[PDB]
């Protein structure tokens, strides 16, 4: 069990960690989260109490060393840093255990929520994806806008996914147009798994954290990479027996732990309906229908 | 964007454009098999290609051949359509490729636009307008060419016969399309109204009779009268 430390909390706001989340008063003593488990990489993110613009946050894995926050008032944001001193950190962390100024990450023992949702997210791929490597965690916030999104303006504040486009030539195989468009098998297996992303494990990463960042920051982007890249696995006619059911557990908790008010932004009906009802696979996720039909009935 | 009233002369306009209309690719007259069911039979169809400005007709006869053994044909058919208009963009040379080409059924913008990615410069356009294309198999030498036709065919026409030296385009496109819809709503009369006068003749090298510009004026008159006529005995009024 790892531990995150806070300097101070010096104003007002809202802190979540993964799913998680508490209100912390202007200048309440609270001084970090502890029991955070190991082996999983996390999310820690922020939203003022005044300005409710810009839910902004960190991943990270402890494994990879010791991290704490600290409030900027220049910059105006609770800061994510590593400590290289090792002895300072433990210290500091033993103090706070101490006087007992830190939450625990809460997690039931029946709970496998955070394992599910990022069962295939791995740091490595993640700072692929935010490019800022002197830091070994990684900053996203509600306003960045994909290398995608860019083309169609500032790079270092990018998300650099996967260009996806079912209306390019990347997609398309000169004089299979009419085969390609309307069973995009050949874009998923031969371009996409076998091609870029090399395994489902990986595609199966970056659609989780495109969730995640859409869910935590309502980034926009990661919102349309995370249907797109869905939309690439229903609309393929020929799909591996094993990427088919192992698709409707990773969107079954995906549903299952979005805000049931928030469904309005996040989910596109298109792609939900043409998924669920049309697509080649409309009768391969039968976990995921479900869940979407008791709680979103609305949207089809 | 799309094409309608507001940007009705942007056609005529020297930026060369196509309208392409897919409605007589695949054409069928369906009967009834010995066992009582029914079942299509298939003819020869065409893809009605059109510059709106010089009146050039690119005419590609689509031969019943093209259908045998293939399924969903009506999904077929917009694809062949945009693979052929394709073909036909590749062949010309690059400073007789056009800018836009519109679609006169929107089903047809996803299969030309995926066909056409090799021209990311042509935009693919659909309109608002009810144009009378589908009439186009009323003209007896067009109609002709393609139900005797054995093989895959291009014909080129000029649609506007010899117009263009006394009117303009945009009144050229206006009499097509003034023709063509009343072709469309009562093809009996219509014919009717053209060959009225045994005097009047078609130019073997044309299309619609050799009309002088006071007789064009009296047809077109009475090919608004059958069009309002029309719509009085369908609608009653
Ligand atoms: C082409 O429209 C888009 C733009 C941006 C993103 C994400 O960067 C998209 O998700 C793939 C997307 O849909 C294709």
């Amino acid at each position: 069990m790892n531990t995150v430390p806070f300097t101070s909390a010096p104003i007002e706001v809202t802190i979540g960690i993964d799913q998680y989340s508490f209100n912390v008063k202007e200048n309440q003593p609270f001084h970090g989260i502890k029991d955070i488990p190991i082996g999983h990489v996390h999310v820690i993110h922020f939203q003022h109490a005044d300005n409710s613009s810009m839910r902004y946050g960190y991943w990270f894995d402890c494994r990879m060393g010791n991290f704490y926050i600290q409030y900027d008032p220049k910059d105006g944001l609770y800061k994510m840093m590593e400590e290289r001193d090792g002895a300072k950190f433990e210290n500091i962390v033993h103090n706070f255990k101490e006087r007992q100024m830190m939450v625990s990450y809460p997690k039931i023992d029946e709970d496998d929520t955070w394992y599910n949702l990022t069962e295939f997210v791995q740091m490595d791929k993640i700072r692929k994806i935010v490019r800022k490597d002197e830091n070994q965690f990684s900053y996203v916030d509600s306003s960045m806008t994909t290398v995608q999104e860019n083309e169609l303006s500032d790079p270092a504040h990018s998300l650099n996914y996967t260009v996806i486009n079912f209306k390019s030539r990347e997609a398309i195989r000169p004089g299979h147009e009419m085969e390609d468009f309307l069973d995009k098998s050949y874009y998923l297996n031969t371009v996409m798994l076998q091609g870029i992303f090399k395994n489902s494990s990986n595609y199966f990463g970056e659609l989780q954290f495109a969730f995640l960042n859409a869910m935590f920051f309502g980034n926009y982007g990661s919102s349309l990479q995370w249907h797109a890249m869905i939309e690439l696995i229903c609309s393929s006619a020929t799909v591996p027996k094993h990427m088919l059911d192992k698709l409707d557990e990773i969107l079954y908790y995906q549903i299952k732990t979005l805000p049931e008010q928030y469904s309005d932004i996040l989910l596109n009906e298109r792609v939900w309906n043409i998924c669920l009802y049309s697509s080649f696979q409309k009768n391969s996720l039968h976990n995921t229908e479900k869940i979407m039909e008791n709680k979103y009935p609305e949207l089809l | 964007g799309a094409m309608n009233s507001s940007n009705y002369a942007e056609l005529f306009n020297n930026d060369i454009k196509l309208f392409v209309d897919d409605t007589n690719v695949y054409r069928v007259t369906v009967h009834k098999t010995f066992e009582g069911n029914v079942a299509t039979k298939a003819i020869n169809g065409c893809i009605f290609t059109l510059n709106p400005k010089t009146g050039h007709l690119f005419l590609k006869i689509i031969h019943t051949s093209v259908w045998a053994g293939q399924k969903r044909l009506s999904q077929l058919a917009k694809w062949k359509t945009a693979e052929e208009v394709s073909a036909l963009v590749r062949s010309l040379p690059k400073e007789e490729q056009p800018k836009q080409i519109i679609v006169t059924r929107k089903a047809m913008l996803d299969p030309l636009e995926v066909h056409m990615l090799d021209f990311p410069n042509i935009a693919i356009r659909p309109t608002e307008l009810r144009l009378p294309f589908s009439a186009a198999m009323s003209i007896d030498k067009l109609s002709d060419v393609v139900m005797k036709a054995t093989e895959p065919q291009m014909v080129l026409f000029n649609i506007y016969d010899d117009w263009l030296d006394r009117i303009s385009s945009y009144t050229a496109f206006s009499r097509l399309t003034l023709l063509l819809r009343a072709l469309k709503t009562n093809e009996e009369s219509a014919k009717m109204i053209l060959l009225s006068d045994p005097t009047i003749t078609i130019k073997s090298y044309h299309l619609w009779p050799s009309f002088t510009d006071e007789q064009w004026i009296t047809i077109e008159s009475q090919m608004r009268d059958l069009i309002l006529t029309e719509y009085g005995r369908k609608y009653n009024v």
